[PDB]
């Protein structure tokens, strides 16, 4: 059974800041076998906390894990920039224990104000259409922190098949930039009255809208 | 120190398998189950199996049973794993770890798979202060780069990093944001140059005609 996280936690330095990690009662609520690992980009994840509470040798006093019902939760206390990091919650696999990972948790140690991001939604076009292909650009940029959700609709149907997004990367002003192609055929695009990009930051939703006509 | 140490990077085209191995050194192999997980570029941990390294026996996720293969060998204390069938979605950093807790893990062997080859982009207008660009479609490998009036226009310029799809070939898109008041005189033209393929394009943005 799949263990749900935040997909993203921000705090400023000294601040504490509580990662947590739902399960069911199967899982979550009958085993202390709940672990944390910290990755670094670009670097292997890291044991911080396992059996829900115990930090192996040489972990930071500052992780600090707990459960409650079919929830285990990461505490950082007195946040510091090394912090910054991606963060799983996962099950002791092993004998008659099948593994599971949670899907991650980005932590942000804020060194800049919070920003929301600058979104442009463009449309298939006209080139593109003639030579038989179509494909909505979604940007996304400014935003901070780099954590954000992005969903496409169909008029007000969701739609997964054709999309393409980044992961966001840092930009030169220390902010983020990411992208979504949605890609579909010339027919698609003509017989909707509209395609929406959602982008989710920080639990605010914006939704840009094209459509095919002006009429 | 515990230590797990990986074999190295991989591309493979669809259809083909891989083998990764894992070799223990630091502690006593046998003592320790070994747990295999992947993670697909921007994406989460996943979890493939374990092997106990004493006998061997193994438990394989799921998601795997069918082409996933995990095996030992305790005179070199080393762990493998091998994948057959390879989708373009199985590109991934495979991981080994120790025992049922992952206490320590591997470096990780980066898998790509793809048929990919060589190949220029098709750029396309992107019409419209006002934004406009360039999609600079489908090309491989990296990089593109985009100038603006032959580098005369780098004021609100922004050429966004590529996405790397599930087709093996990449995109992008680089957008320029100017005085709507300039839309009506100015000739935007964005120069796509990709120089593994040695493919340059112009291409001329005009605004979204009025009716």
């Amino acid at each position: 059974s799949a263990l749900t996280q935040p997909a993203s936690v921000s705090g400023s330095p000294g601040q504490s800041i509580t990662i947590s990690c739902t399960g069911t009662s199967s899982d979550v609520g009958s085993y202390n076998y709940v672990n944390w690992y910290q990755q670094h980009p670009g670097k292997a994840p890291k044991l911080m906390i396992y059996g829900v509470s115990k930090r192996p040798s040489g972990v930071s006093n500052r992780f600090s894990g707990s459960k409650s019902g079919n929830t285990a939760s990461l505490t950082i206390s007195g946040l510091q920039a090394e912090d910054e990091a991606d963060y799983y919650c996962g099950t002791f696999a092993g004998g008659s224990y099948y593994g599971v990972f949670g899907g991650g948790t980005k932590l942000t140690v804020l060194g800049q104000p919070k920003a929301a991001p600058s979104v442009t939604l463009f449309p298939p076009s006209s080139e593109e259409l003639q030579a038989n292909k179509a494909t909505l650009v979604c940007l996304i940029s400014d935003f901070y922190p780099g954590a954000v959700t992005v969903a496409w609709k169909a008029d007000s149907s969701p739609v997964k098949a054709g999309v393409e997004t980044t992961t966001p990367s840092k930009q030169s002003n220390n902010k983020y930039a990411a992208s979504s192609y949605l890609s579909l055929t010339p027919e698609q695009w003509k017989s909707h009255r509209s395609y929406s990009c959602q982008v989710t930051h920080e639990g605010s939703t914006v939704e840009k809208t094209v459509a095919p006509t002006e009429a | 120190q515990v230590q797990l140490v990986q074999s190295g990077a991989e591309v493979k085209k669809p259809g083909a398998s891989v083998k990764v191995s894992c070799k223990a050194s630091g502690y006593t192999f046998t003592s320790s189950y070994i747990n295999w997980v992947r993670q697909a570029p921007g994406q989460g941990l996943e979890w493939m199996g374990t092997i106990n390294p004493v006998s061997g026996s193994t438990s394989y996720a799921q998601k795997f049973q069918g082409r996933v293969t995990m095996t030992r060998d305790t005179s070199i204390s080393t762990a493998y794993m091998e994948l057959s069938r390879l989708r373009s979605d199985d590109t991934a950093v495979y991981y080994c770890a120790r025992g049922g807790w992952f206490d320590y893990w591997g470096q990780g062997t980066l898998v790509t798979v793809s048929s990919a080859s060589t190949k220029g982009p098709s750029v396309f207008p992107l019409a419209p202060t006002a934004a406009l660009g360039c999609l600079v479609k489908d090309y491989f490998p990296e990089p593109v780069t985009v100038s603006w009036n032959s580098g005369a226009l780098t004021s609100g310029v922004h050429t966004f990093p590529a996405v790397l799809q599930s087709s093996g070939l990449y995109s992008l898109s680089s957008v320029v944001t100017v005085p709507s008041s300039s839309l009506g005189t100015q000739t935007y033209i964005c120069n796509v140059n990709h120089k593994p393929s040695n493919t340059k394009v112009d291409k001329k943005v005009e605004p979204k005609s009025e009716f």
